[PDB]
C-alpha cells in the first residue's frame, strides 16, 4: 500500500492523498463534498492537500476519501478514519527527550565550573 | 418561551464546556459582556469555552435573524488548587520547617564565631 | 390460532400454524409485533407453495385448510408476537389473536450467585440481585406483600461477547437479607452467598490510570524547582568554605 | 495504564545526582584517614 | 464500500461480515467469534491498515481502511513567553555558581 | 409512511378528544383499530374513498370524517373508562388490488374518574458491589423508578453525555405494587453491565433518566401539592475505586510538593544574600 | 443589569439576587419550587447547607411574588465542588506565606549571629 | 512504585547523610 500522511501542528490538520499524480483530486467527508468551493475560509485545497484550520474533535471527525474528478464516489476502495485532539500551543514531548535535556544541562554546568577553576588556579 | 435560548452542554470526555444557541438560522453571532467575540456559520453550531479547570465565568448571548436573546450567567468553581488540612500535611510542613531552620542556624553559628 | 407462550432453544426449527375453517380465501400474510410497538409485515403469499425471504418460509395447504410458518437458526432477537391474517377479494381483513414466542440463549459457563448492592443514601430500600442462571431455573413471585420480585431478563454485552440472566428483589422493611430473599424459588445447590469480609484487589486498580495535561505541566514545574535548589545550595557551600578557611 | 509524562524514572534520576555526591564525599573521607 | 469502525465503552473495534486480514500496524485480539477485531484502549493511539471482503449486494468487492488516533496524552501546553522566562532563570543561576567558584579558588 | 399524533394522553370522564392520522404515499383508504388483552385488533370505522365513510365492529362513540385525501381524524364525544386502550391507524392502496397494509406507531390512552391520582416517578441508582468485581470482574448498576400513575414512561442510560444501547436490559412490562386495588401505582427497573476497569475510573459519569407524560397548562388544580406535569427525573454517580492509588491522590501529592519547594527556595536565597554581604564588608575592611 | 453574587465558606454556598429593591422573592431550581418552608430562604438570600455536586447543579432563578418564572431577567448556571478544611492556593496566598516565612526566619539568624558574637 | 512520596522521602535521607558526612569530614581535616 501507500498510506495517507496526517500532519498536526497547532490546531491545524493537513492530509495528503498519495495515489494520483496527474489528476484533479476531490475530497469528501461523511458523504458530503468538501474543499474547492470557497465557503468556509478555514477549509481550502491545493495540489493534493486539504488544510483543516481550527479543527474540532467532536464535530468534524470520521471518514475521508479522495478520487479523481470525473468519477463516482461509490467506486472508492480506500478510506481514512481519524480522531484528533488539538489545543492551541500544545506540543508533544516524550520521556526520553526530557531526560536528555536534564543530562545536557548538568554536563554544560560541569564544564563551565572546570574551566573557571583552572583559569583561577592560573592566576 | 420567554426568550431564553442559550444552554450548557456538559460532562464530555475531555473537560470542555460547550454552549448551544437555540435559534433557527444560519450564521449565528455570539457575545460576551455586550461585545462581539466570535462568528459561526453552518457545520459548527457550538461555541467552545475551553476546559473547566480554568473555570470560566461571564454573561453570554447569541442572535440569529430576529433580535438578541436574554443573557446567561455561568459560574464554575471546580477547585483544583486546594490542599486539605490533615495529619499528614501538617506533619510534613512542620518536619521540613524544623530541619531547614536547624541547618541554617548551624551555618550562621560557624560564620559568626 | 392457539395462544400461550412456547419455548424454543437457541438454533432450531420453529413451527407455527393457523386453521381457518371455513371459507375460501385468496390472500395470506404474517405480521410481527414487538413490545410496545406496531405491527410489521414479513411475507405476502397468495399462491400455494413457498415464497422464501431468507430464513423464513411459509406454506399453504388448500384442501387441508391451514397455513404454516417455519423459522430456522433462531436467536434471542425473535421474541415477539406473530399474527396471521387473510381476506377475500374485497375489503375487511380478518386477524387471529396471536402467538407469543420466547427464545432462550446458550449459557456456556454458569456461575450462580446472589449479591447485595450498595445503598443510595436518598431512598431507604435495599436490592438483592440473582445473576447468571443456566436458563432452566424458574423464578417465582413473592410470598409476602412487601417484597417485590421481577422476572428474568437477558442482557447482551458486545464488548466481550457475553450474555447472561438476571432477577432483582427489593423491599422497605427490616430483617431483610439476601440469604432469605429468593426462598420461594427453586434454587440450585452450589450458588455463592458471599461474606462481608471485603477483598479489593490492588494491581487491578492500576490498570485504569488516566492523565490530564495539567498534571504533566505540574510535574515539569517540580522538576524545575529541584534543579534551582541544588544550584543555590552549591553557591552557599562555596561561600561558607571561603569564610571558614580564613 | 497510561502514565504519559509522569513516569517515576525522572524523580529517581534527579535523586541519583545527590547519591553521586554522597559517594564522592565517602571516598575522600576514607582516602584521608 | 465502507468498513464500519465502532466504539464501545472505551475501546475500538473493526466489524465486518467476514474475517479480517492484517496489513501493517497494530495486531489486536480476536474475540470469542471471528469477524471482529479489538484494537485496545482509545487513549493508547491505535494506528494501522486493515482489509476485509464483501457479501450481500457488495459480493465480489473489496475495501481497505486505515485507522488513526491522536489522543494527546503525552502533551504539554506552553506559551512562547514562559520558555524564555525559564531559559533566563537557568542562565542566571549557572552564572551565579560560576561567580561562586573563583572566590573559593583564591582563599 | 403513516405517522400519527400524539403518543400518550390522559383525560377525565366526560371530556372530548381528537387524534390525528396522516399519510404521504397517495393511498386511498384508512382505518382505526383498538387492541386489548385477549381480544386483539377490532375495527372501528373506515373510509373507502375521499368523502365516503363506513362502520366497523365496535363503533359506539366515534365520529369520523374525510375532508382531504391524506387525513382521517377520530373524535371521542364523551370519555368513559372503557375507552382505555391502544389505537392504531392503517392504510391500503386501492381496494384489494395490492394488499400490503402499513400500520401506525400507536397511541395510548387512559381515562380516570378523578385527576387527583396522577403521580410523577422517583428515581434511584444503586452502585455495584465488591464481591462481583472480585469474583467475575464485571460490574452491574440498577435503576429503580417507583410509585407513578398513569403508566407513561420512557427510560434511558447516559454515559459521558451520550446515550448507550449496548449492555442494557429493561423490563418489558411495568409491575403493579398491590394488584388488588383499582387505581394502583406501578414500578419499573433497568440494568447496565460494564467491565471492571471502566467503573474503577473516577472520571466516567453515569446517569439514568425517566420521561413522564402527564397533565398540561389548561387544567384545574385545587390540591395542596405541586401540579404533576410532563417532566424528566434523573439520578447520577461518578465511578469510584475503593483501594489502591488513583489519579485523585497524585494531584494532592504534586500540589503539596510545589508549595514546599517554593518555601525552601526562598530560605536559601536569604542565606545567599547574608553571606554575600559578609564577604563584601570583609572586602571593604581589607582595603 | 447586575449579576448574581456567589459566596462559598466551607460547605455552605450562599447566592444572592440584587435586582429587585422592594418585593418578595421566590426561588426555583430545575423547575422545582425550592426554598421556603438543608435549604433556608432568607430575606434576600438562599442558603444551601451541606452542598453536593451531583444533586444541586443547574439552573436557578429569582422572580417577584406572583409573577411567572419564564420572564424574570436571566438564569444562573453553576457547577461547584466544595471541601471541608481546604484552603485554595492562588498566586497571592502563596506570596503571603513565602514573605511571612522569610520575615520570621530573618530574625532567628540575627539572634544566633549576635549571641555567638557576644560569646567569644 | 507510582507513589512519589517514596521518591521525595528517599532524597530526604540522602540530604541528611550528605550533611552529616561533610560535617565529620571538616572535623577531621
Ligand atoms: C535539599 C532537599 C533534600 C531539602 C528538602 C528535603 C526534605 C526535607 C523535604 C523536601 C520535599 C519534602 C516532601 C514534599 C512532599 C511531601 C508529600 C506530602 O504529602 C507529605 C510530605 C512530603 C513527603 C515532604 C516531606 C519532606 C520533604 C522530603
Ligand atoms: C535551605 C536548605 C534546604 C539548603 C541550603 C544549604 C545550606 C543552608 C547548608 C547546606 C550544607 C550545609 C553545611 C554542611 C556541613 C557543614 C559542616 C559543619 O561542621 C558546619 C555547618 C556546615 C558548613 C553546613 C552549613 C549550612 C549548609 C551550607
Amino acid at each position: 500500500q501507500t498510506p495517507y500522511k496526517v500532519s498536526i501542528s497547532g490546531t491545524t490538520v493537513i492530509l495528503t492523498c498519495p495515489q494520483y499524480p496527474g489528476s484533479e483530486i476531490l475530497w469528501q467527508h461523511n458523504d458530503k463534498n468538501i474543499g474547492g468551493d470557497e465557503d468556509d475560509k478555514n477549509i481550502g485545497s491545493d495540489e493534493d492537500h486539504l488544510s483543516l484550520k481550527e479543527f474540532s474533535e467532536l464535530e468534524q471527525s470520521g471518514y475521508y476519501v479522495c478520487y479523481p474528478r470525473g468519477s463516482k464516489p461509490e467506486d472508492a476502495n480506500f478510506y481514512l478514519y481519524l480522531r484528533a485532539r488539538v489545543c492551541e500551543n500544545c506540543m508533544e514531548m516524550d520521556v526520553m527527550s526530557v531526560a536528555t535535556i536534564v543530562i545536557v544541562d548538568i554536563c554544560i554546568t560541569g564544564g563551565l565550573l572546570l574551566l573557571v577553576y583552572y583559569w583561577s588556579k592560573n592566576r | 418561551k420567554g426568550n431564553h435560548l442559550v444552554k450548557v452542554y456538559d460532562y464530555q470526555e475531555d473537560g470542555s464546556v460547550l454552549l448551544t444557541c437555540d435559534a433557527e438560522a444560519k450564521n449565528i453571532t455570539w457575545f460576551k459582556d455586550g461585545k462581539m467575540i466570535g462568528f459561526l456559520t453552518e457545520d459548527k453550531k457550538k461555541w467552545n469555552l475551553g476546559s473547566n479547570a480554568k473555570d470560566p465565568r461571564g454573561m453570554y448571548q447569541c442572535k440569529g435573524s430576529q433580535n438578541k436573546s436574554k443573557p446567561l450567567q455561568v459560574y464554575y468553581r471546580m477547585c483544583q488548587n486546594c490542599i486539605e488540612l490533615n495529619a499528614a500535611t501538617i506533619s510534613g510542613f512542620l518536619f521540613a520547617e524544623i530541619v531547614s531552620i536547624f541547618v541554617l542556624a548551624v551555618g550562621v553559628y560557624f560564620i559568626a564565631g | 390460532q392457539d395462544p400461550g407462550p412456547l419455548s424454543v432453544p437457541e438454533g432450531a426449527i420453529v413451527s407455527l400454524n393457523c386453521t381457518y375453517s371455513n371459507s375460501a380465501f385468496q390472500y395470506f400474510m404474517w405480521y410481527r409485533q414487538y413490545s410496545r410497538k406496531g405491527p410489521e409485515l414479513l411475507m405476502y403469499t397468495y399462491s400455494s407453495g413457498n415464497k422464501e425471504d431468507g430464513r423464513f418460509t411459509a406454506q399453504v395447504d388448500k384442501s387441508s385448510k391451514y397455513i404454516s410458518l417455519f423459522i430456522r437458526d433462531s436467536q434471542p432477537s425473535d421474541s415477539a408476537t406473530y399474527l396471521c391474517a387473510m381476506s377475500k377479494g374485497y375489503s375487511t381483513l380478518t386477524f387471529g389473536k396471536g402467538t407469543m414466542l420466547l427464545v432462550s440463549p446458550d449459557i456456556q459457563n454458569p456461575d450462580p450467585a446472589v449479591y447485595q448492592l450498595r445503598d443510595s443514601k436518598s431512598s431507604d430500600k435495599s436490592v438483592c440481585l440473582f445473576t447468571d442462571f443456566d436458563s432452566q431455573t424458574n423464578v417465582s413471585q413473592s410470598k409476602d406483600s412487601d417484597v417485590y420480585i421481577t422476572d428474568k431478563t437477558v442482557l447482551d454485552m458486545r464488548s466481550m461477547d457475553f450474555k447472561s440472566n438476571s432477577a432483582v428483589a427489593w423491599s422497605n422493611k427490616s430483617d431483610f437479607a439476601c440469604a432469605n430473599a429468593f426462598n420461594n424459588s427453586i434454587i440450585p445447590e452450589d450458588t455463592f452467598f458471599p461474606s462481608p469480609e471485603s477483598s479489593c484487589d490492588v494491581k487491578l486498580v492500576e490498570k485504569s490510570f488516566e492523565t490530564d495535561t495539567n498534571l504533566n505541566f505540574q510535574n515539569l514545574s517540580v522538576i524545575g524547582f529541584r534543579i534551582l535548589l541544588l544550584k543555590v545550595a552549591g553557591f552557599n557551600l562555596l561561600m561558607t568554605l571561603r569564610l571558614w578557611s580564613s | 495504564q497510561s502514565f504519559g509524562l509522569l513516569d517515576p524514572k525522572l524523580c529517581y534520576l534527579l535523586d541519583g545526582i545527590l547519591f553521586i555526591y554522597g559517594v564522592i564525599l565517602t571516598a575522600l573521607f576514607l582516602r584521608v584517614k | 464500500f465502507k468498513i464500519p469502525i465502532e466504539e464501545l465503552e472505551d475501546r475500538v473495534f473493526v466489524n465486518c461480515n467476514t474475517s479480517i486480514t492484517w496489513v501493517e500496524g497494530t495486531v489486536g485480539t480476536l474475540l470469542s467469534d471471528i469477524t471482529r477485531l479489538d484494537l485496545g484502549k482509545r487513549i493508547l493511539d491505535p494506528r494501522g491498515i486493515y482489509r476485509c471482503n464483501g457479501t450481500d449486494i457488495y459480493k465480489d468487492k473489496e475495501s481497505t481502511v486505515q485507522v488513526h488516533y491522536r489522543m494527546c496524552q503525552s502533551c504539554v501546553e506552553l506559551d512562547p513567553a514562559t520558555v524564555a522566562g525559564i531559559i533566563v532563570t537557568d542562565v542566571i543561576a549557572t552564572l551565579l555558581l560560576a561567580l561562586g567558584v573563583f572566590c573559593f579558588a583564591g582563599h | 409512511g403513516v405517522t400519527q399524533t400524539p403518543k400518550f394522553q390522559v383525560l377525565k370522564t366526560g371530556q372530548s378528544m381528537t387524534l390525528q392520522c396522516a399519510q404521504d404515499m397517495n393511498h386511498e383508504y384508512m382505518s382505526w383499530y383498538r387492541q386489548d388483552p385477549g381480544m386483539g385488533l377490532r375495527l372501528i370505522h373506515y373510509s373507502v374513498g375521499a368523502g365516503i365513510t363506513d362502520q366497523g365492529e365496535v363503533p359506539n362513540g366515534y365520529n369520523v370524517s374525510r375532508s382531504t385525501t391524506e387525513d382521517f381524524p377520530l373524535r371521542l364525544l364523551s370519555a368513559a373508562p372503557s375507552q382505555t386502550s391502544v389505537y392504531f391507524c392503517a392504510s391500503r392502496r386501492r381496494q384489494g388490488a395490492s394488499g400490503e397494509q402499513y400500520f401506525g406507531p400507536g397511541t395510548r390512552l387512559t381515562v380516570t374518574e378523578d385527576l387527583k391520582n396522577v403521580f410523577p416517578p422517583e428515581v434511584a441508582v444503586f452502585e455495584p458491589s465488591e464481591a462481583e468485581i472480585s469474583h467475575t470482574q464485571k460490574a452491574t448498576l440498577v435503576c429503580l423508578a417507583t410509585g407513578f400513575y398513569p403508566d407513561h414512561v420512557e427510560l434511558s442510560w447516559w454515559v459521558n453525555g451520550k446515550e448507550v444501547h449496548s449492555g442494557v436490559s429493561t423490563d418489558p412490562q411495568p409491575l403493579k405494587e398491590q394488584p388488588a386495588l383499582n387505581d394502583s401505582r406501578y414500578c419499573l427497573s433497568s440494568r447496565l453491565r460494564v467491565s471492571a476497569t471502566f467503573w474503577q475510573n473516577p472520571r466516567n459519569h453515569f446517569r439514568c433518566q425517566v420521561q413522564f407524560y402527564g397533565l398540561s397548562e389548561n387544567d384545574e388544580w385545587t390540591q395542596d401539592r405541586a401540579k404533576p406535569v410532563t417532566q424528566i427525573v434523573s439520578a447520577e454517580a461518578w465511578g469510584r475505586a475503593d483501594c489502591g492509588f488513583t489519579s485523585e491522590s497524585y494531584q494532592q501529592g504534586v500540589l503539596s510538593a510545589t508549595i514546599l519547594y517554593e518555601i525552601l527556595l526562598g530560605k536559601a536565597t536569604l542565606y545567599a544574600v547574608l553571606v554575600s554581604a559578609l564577604v563584601l564588608m570583609a572586602m571593604v575592611k581589607r582595603k
